């Protein structure tokens, strides 16, 4: 009856106060917002990554907002106790307003997020308030209590905690006239911190403090793809999201893994990560070096990391003990699977989403190229083993014809003539497929 | 009101799309030098159009002959105009011939827009009505005194405009006068124009570490002769101060670490670049309270000295070189022994700047070395004209000064600073050992008829310095009643003298109910009015408006006449 | 009292290593051009010392005579890092100072001031010919020849041979100057009116 | 005549520095010139590649030209990403290098001096690491690289001379004084073998 069941207000990749008068309520795709003390008071100071679009401005604060939320046409805020939230486009052609929740005994706002459709604010009993752009309540809705909050352009991804139900996220595309729903109250595989709380951690203790779930954001791809990072580090995406039976929950990233094998050799425990965004291998993520988790007042440049799959194994890895070195017959195969998880993701948005920048078609094309290579890579490291039927096995997925000539003439070259008949067989069965 | 502090940001994108055009200059800053808070907001400028590329032409202007004159020179390309501490009193349209159907494009549909748009900034209270109400041309940069306070004004310009039998006439006249008693006022100061160029930059969000100090400066240069204003501004500059600070606190000092901080700045007179004992004697405020001209003041000095223990041969050592034991106690010292003088109000707190390892200045000082800088930073009617040539040429030397990398410019300023001060206290004693100033019941007048650097006084800024100086020490007596003094300097080259019109202030740290209420300076309408009658070569064109140039043979009928005008 | 001076010679050499105004190292270039032309001394000012680290100025202030060996030897150190490539016999490095201090008259300078460091203005009268201090101090026992060295900082507290065969007794002054190792320094007295 | 006489056989540290601003670097930017699926003028410039340039899309690393990326830098429109080589734990290694062989010069690129000094002055806020710690980096390099040299340029024969990994500022500023003194003991040894 404590601990997680303090519902304590969280926006997306939030901060502490900590030791200093500075606070960082959301960093968003678009932008980053913080708060400092005037030894009274709060002012609120909201900045802008794509300055050209927007202008960041600064302003009194009175209430000391607790959450915030950053769109790509206005910002919403929130507060925690007594939760008067406020929304403020950046355009002066909309204007701004205020409103004051409903709040009962124990009630506590947790998350707040907005869509130009809807604006959602979350409630620690579990309420699932809305209302239009401009204030108008819409609709009143009770469900598991909300702890965050992450919208695109139309559609909203939530993660319901409760003591009884457990972690359950629902993503719910509002829409422009058509409420279309993608999942409800479906369980997730996120490991919530239950092992690191207890009474063993170094300045992780204020942090847990002012996140109890951990949960350090929610940001979306630029496809729409869902993404949850925390404390085991590590992405989690939606690849078949469209279809609720297709739920597919895919590690994609693993930061310490990675952080280990580009540190040297060292299990290093100073690098904390704090994602921003990512968008098709490009996750943009502060890498704060010392102590405290959470990062300061001159945000530092948000240096991008690569997507890389956990099938990188230690004991693989570890073969020269101490530029770490990589297996190179599993380093191939990983850039297989991402390469196939990639494409599957771009095909979802292909005939849906349309072309999003005019080259979608093109990435794909050296992305199926690169998929084709990765298996004739993965085709003659079978045949070094002398394995026909592995090597058959694995000419069943190419894709290319082109690259099929290629693996005939790694059959006839790598000392296997007996897999020359069954690659042409295969060629031939594809001149009429 | 005709721009609101809200609606600042609207002017800047409408300048924006007037003229950011990388094909030609077609911006042009008019800055009116012998002023620290046009020079700092027109830096302010400066910089937030370097960062847009927006090409420009800033032209230091002295008085009103020479923005005429300009104006007449400015070609027709130039689709933006800003005039930065003046413009504000005056009808400009018709002070520059200027009518709007000669300007006007596009009439049509309930809009109108302009060929040229003229953006007046500065803080002077009288606005014209005519520009803050009547032009379209003209587009005055308010900080909200105008839609607050001038509601009875704006419906009396309004149906006089409108209007253009016996209750008819009678409700003009009663109309024409409230208009009338709006005029037939005192020239004030409320803002800073630093301080409304910062407002825009926040709504603009281009602040940072660099513009939130020039606007520090340009707030404390109002400290001296308008200390309501800066109480009144000083919250925001330490809120602003609090929020742009980096959390990083308490960090090691390093060579690049540039950080504004609020810490006790006592209020005297270069007390970081000088001896403690030459802080104290050159102080306006000291001397006010202590009355160092006479011989029993440096005695009261030195009895200052021995009660809080500080050997006079440390009390004279250079700030720098001053033992640390000493050094480090100036707060507890001057807490236990300063109210027993009545200088309490020495203790204050002000803004220190150190840039990583070249040592604290505060905003006092620094305004100091700029004012220097432009006092002394380097048959009839033509001589004047090379004093304007090289006083238009010193408001560069102030503007290099404000650069980092030009500290050795700096340090000139602030000995400049210490031999200005030096020669004002020179004087100061001189005058009132003498007793040139005679008491009047109108006005306390002074004329410098002789005696040495006679010639440092011909500069504006300087008089009024020595103004300051004799109006502070003035002011802390209680026996002298308040009253406009008037301070005169003859040139001998040119045969012209200086008149200064000033102001009384009452004692600096007196807050009540009279004191909330402003002095206003009714000098200049006294001025205008006894130049349009009774021809005297009187040059009436310096935006302060209460200075004029007179004929050495013209000086006392002019006085006469001044006399016997009740209007001041 | 290791502790406390090897803390002073560190300090002044970071002091050396890391003071910049404006992109250039001022006394890291000093010293390099310094040992360029053979000139193995550097002019540092006050003012820098003072806006670098406040507390290095006071313990400098307080006993100039104990102080400045050690900053002299921090500038040795300095100067073997930045000329010498590592892996010697390089002269202890002379320490100029610049001030600006009030200038204490010459009738001044009282029971006060003793041991203190003053700024004073005069005019030269007397210029003496050079003497010779030694520095290095090449030594050797009278009986049991136990070669030793002893290094001289030069400024007077307020160092002679030892007392003592300092390793059959040897007596009681057993050392004589090895004057063909020694090394020496030349100084002169001047006369200030 | 038409080439002044400090510009005759080397090249000033302005020609230098206009040298190394036609290398490529990395960049943040801070705009979007990638025009949506649903006008715009592009840069189609000359003597370089415009295509990663009408492709910008915010905080999304690409490379441009460094004179382009300072330019956008002279606004908020963009921000320079500090090369790999150029932090604290590489400039450590570097001097290591340095300290551990002393007859050889370390790795450091050719442009290492001015790239320093142009993102030191111009992109003084994109650094992971203290700036005032890099700058006291780059000056131990320099130094000890200064040591090397004056202890190498006591081997200026008339055949060659091998300044193997020595930067260009470096060599710009040695060539007046090494290639007019070998200039000099060649037409010594050329006189004496007239035979
Ligand atoms: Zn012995």
């Amino acid at each position: 009856n404590t601990g997680k069941f303090r519902y304590m207000p969280f926006s997306p990749a939030g901060t502490p106060f900590g030791f200093t008068d500075r606070r960082y309520l959301t960093m968003n795709e678009v932008g980053y917002v913080s708060t400092v003390k005037n030894s009274e008071q709060y002012s609120i100071t909201v900045s802008f990554f794509d300055v050209g679009r927007f202008r960041e401005y600064h302003f009194e604060d009175l209430f000391g907002y607790d959450l915030c939320f950053l769109n790509e046409k206005g910002t919403l805020f929130g507060q925690s106790k007594t939760g008067q939230i406020q929304y403020r486009p950046h355009d002066s052609i909309h204007s701004n307003w205020t409103k004051i929740i409903p709040l009962q005994a124990g009630e506590r706002i947790t998350s707040v997020a907005a869509t130009p459709v809807r604006v959602i604010v979350g409630t620690s009993l579990g309420y699932f308030r809305s209302f239009n752009q401009f204030g108008v309540p819409f609709a009143v809705e009770k469900t598991s209590p909300i702890v965050a909050l992450t919208a695109q352009n139309y559609r909203v991804f939530s993660v319901h905690y409760s003591q009884f139900h457990g972690l359950s996220y629902s993503l719910s595309e509002l829409g422009t006239s058509s409420k279309r729903y993608y999942k409800r109250e479906c369980p997730l595989p996120m490991s919530l911190p239950n092992i690191n709380s207890d009474m063993k951690k170094d300045a992780n203790l204020d942090y847990y403090n002012f996140n109890p779930m951990g949960i350090k954001s929610l940001f979306f791809s630029s496809y729409g793809d869902p993404c949850i990072f925390g404390s085991d580090n590590t992405l989690l995406l939606l690849s078949k999201w469209r279809s609720p039976e297709e739920s597919k929950w895919l590690p994609i990233l693993d930061s310490n893994m990675e952080i280990w094998k580009m540190s040297g050799g060292k299990e290093t425990t100073d690098i904390h990560v704090w994602p921003l965004a990512l968008a098709y291998d490009t996750l943009n993520c502060i890498l704060v070096k010392g102590k405290h988790i959470w990062p300061e007042f001159p945000l530092p440049l948000p240096s991008e990391m690569e997507i890389r799959m956990p099938v990188f194994v230690k004991s693989k890895l570890l073969e020269e003990n101490k530029e770490i070195q990589i297996p190179v017959s599993m380093a191939a195969e990983e850039e297989y699977l991402r390469s196939k998880v990639l494409s599957e993701l771009l095909t979802d948005t292909l005939e849906n989403d349309g072309e999003m920048y005019g080259n979608e078609n093109e990435v794909l094309a050296a992305l199926n190229g690169a998929y084709d290579k990765a298996l004739l890579r993965l085709f003659a490291s079978a045949c070094s083993d002398q394995n026909v039927e592995k090597a058959l096995s694995l000419a069943h997925e190419l894709k290319q014809d082109r690259a099929l000539t290629a693996a005939v003439k790694i059959s006839e070259r790598a000392e296997l003539p007996s897999l020359v008949k069954k690659i042409n067989n295969i060629r031939e069965a594809r001149y009429e497929q | 009101m005709y721009y609101g502090i809200s609606q600042f940001s609207e002017a800047y994108n409408k300048i924006l799309r007037n003229s950011s055009s990388h094909s030609s200059c077609q911006l042009v800053i008019f800055v009116s030098c012998l002023n620290i808070d046009a020079l700092c907001a027109t830096k302010m400028l400066s910089l937030l159009f370097k960062k847009q590329l927006v090409q420009s032409q800033i032209v230091p202007i002295f008085g009103y002959s020479e923005l005429r004159r300009h104006y007449s020179q400015l070609d027709d390309n130039i689709n933006s105009l800003l005039l930065v501490g003046f413009g504000g009193v005056i009808d400009l349209e018709a002070f520059l011939e200027i009518d709007p159907q000669e300007y006007v494009i596009d009439t049509d549909s309930g809009e109108q827009s302009f060929r040229r748009d003229i953006y007046v900034l500065d803080a002077h209270r009288p606005w014209n009505l005519d520009n803050i109400f009547g032009s379209q041309i003209i587009q005055c940069f308010d900080d909200g005194t105008v839609d607050d306070t001038l509601g009875e004004q704006k419906e009396a310009y309004y149906k006089l405009l409108e209007l253009d039998r016996k209750q008819r006439k009678k409700q003009i006249h009663e109309y024409e006068g409230v208009l009338e008693e709006y005029y037939s006022q005192g020239t004030t100061v409320v803002n800073s124009i630093s301080a409304q160029i910062y407002s825009l930059l926040s709504a603009i969000g281009e602040t940072n570490l660099s513009n939130l100090w020039l606007n520090i400066l340009g707030t404390t240069s109002l400290d001296i002769a308008y200390a309501q204003v800066y109480n009144r501004l000083y919250p925001l500059l330490q809120d602003e101060v609090k929020r742009l600070t980096p959390s990083s606190r308490n960090s090691v000092k390093t060579p690049d670490t540039l950080t504004l901080n609020i810490q006790p700045d006592y209020y005297l007179f270069l007390l970081r670049h000088s001896s403690l004992y030459d802080s104290f004697y050159y102080s306006n405020y000291v001397n006010a309270k202590l009355s160092l001209w006479n011989e029993n003041g440096k005695k009261r000095l030195h009895k200052m000295f021995a009660r809080m223990g500080i050997p006079l041969s440390t009390a004279q050592e250079t700030w720098l070189y001053m033992d640390h034991s000493i050094k480090r106690e100036l707060g507890i010292i001057f807490d236990k022994n300063l109210d027993r003088y009545g200088l309490q109000d020495i203790i204050r707190d002000g803004f220190v700047r150190t840039l990583g390892y070249r040592g604290s200045i505060s905003a006092s000082e620094f305004v100091e070395a700029l004012t220097a800088l432009l006092e002394v930073g380097n048959n009839s009617a033509q001589k004047l004209t090379n004093l304007r040539k090289r006083w238009v040429s010193n408001f560069w030397l102030s503007w290099d000064a404000l650069d980092d990398r030009k500290v050795e410019l700096l340090n000139r300023g602030i000995q400049l600073a210490q031999d200005l001060q030096r020669a004002i206290f020179n004087t100061g004693v001189a005058i009132l050992e003498k007793k040139l100033i005679k008491h009047l019941r109108i006005y306390r007048l002074c004329v410098l008829q002789d005696g040495p650097d006679l010639d440092l006084y011909r500069n504006p800024l300087t008089l009024l310095r020595l103004g300051n100086w004799l109006i502070e020490c003035c002011a802390e007596s209680e026996d002298k009643q308040l009253l406009p003094m008037v301070l005169a300097s003859i040139d001998e080259n040119t045969d012209t003298y200086l008149v200064a019109g000033l102001t009384p202030r009452y004692p600096r740290g007196l807050d009540t109910i009279h004191t909330k209420k402003p002095i206003l300076n009714n000098f200049s309408m006294a001025f205008q009015q006894i130049t349009a009658e009774t021809d005297a070569k009187v040059r009436i064109d310096n935006f302060e408006s209460s200075i004029i140039e007179i004929r050495r043979e013209d000086l006392s009928p002019f006085l006469e006449k001044l006399t016997l005008s009740g209007l001041l | 009292n290791d502790d406390d001076n090897t803390e002073i010679i560190k300090s002044f050499k970071n002091f050396i290593l890391e003071f910049r105004l404006d992109s250039q190292f001022i006394y890291r270039d000093q010293l390099r051009n310094n040992i360029l032309v053979k000139n193995y001394s550097l002019t540092v000012n006050m003012e820098h010392l003072i806006g670098y680290n406040e507390d290095i100025y006071k313990k400098l202030s307080d006993e100039p005579s104990d102080i400045i060996p050690l900053f002299e030897t921090a500038i040795t150190q300095v100067a073997k890092r930045i000329s010498i490539l590592s892996r010697n016999s390089l002269p202890t490095f002379q320490l100029i100072l610049n001030s600006n201090a009030n200038q204490i008259p010459l009738r001044d300078l009282d029971s006060e001031h003793v041991s203190k460091i003053v700024r004073l203005s005069g005019i030269i009268i007397s210029t003496s010919v050079l003497s010779s201090r030694a520095t290095y101090l090449s030594i050797m026992c009278r009986n049991c020849r136990h070669t030793t060295s002893i290094t001289i900082n030069n400024f007077n507290s307020i160092v002679s041979l030892p007392r003592s065969c300092l390793s059959k007794n040897c007596g009681p002054d057993p050392y004589i100057i090895i004057h063909e190792s020694s090394k020496f320094i030349d100084q002169q007295f001047l006369k200030l009116q | 005549m038409s080439l002044p006489a400090h510009l005759q056989q080397t090249f000033s540290p302005e020609e230098i520095q206009f040298i190394v601003e036609n290398e490529p670097i990395k960049i943040f930017p801070r705009i979007t010139t990638r025009q949506k699926i649903r006008n715009h003028t592009r840069w189609q410039l000359i003597t370089t590649d415009d295509k990663a340039l009408n492709n910008m899309v915010a905080m999304r690393s690409t490379e441009v030209v460094l004179w382009i990326a300072l330019l956008l830098k002279q606004q908020s429109k963009c921000s320079i990403v500090a090369p790999q080589w150029l932090t604290t734990k590489e400039l450590d290694r570097k001097i290591q290098y340095e300290k551990t062989h002393p007859d050889r010069f370390s790795e450091l690129p050719w442009n290492w001096l001015v790239l320093a000094r142009i993102l030191f002055n111009k992109a003084k806020d994109d650094f992971h690491d203290p700036i005032h710690e890099l700058r006291g980096k780059i000056q131990d390099l320099r130094e000890i690289r200064q040591i090397k040299v004056l202890k190498g340029l006591k081997y200026l024969n008339e055949s060659h001379l091998q300044l193997d990994n020595l930067s260009l500022l470096e060599i710009n500023e040695l060539r007046p004084f090494i290639t007019e003194i070998m200039d000099k003991l060649r037409e010594i040894h050329t006189a004496s073998l007239t035979a």
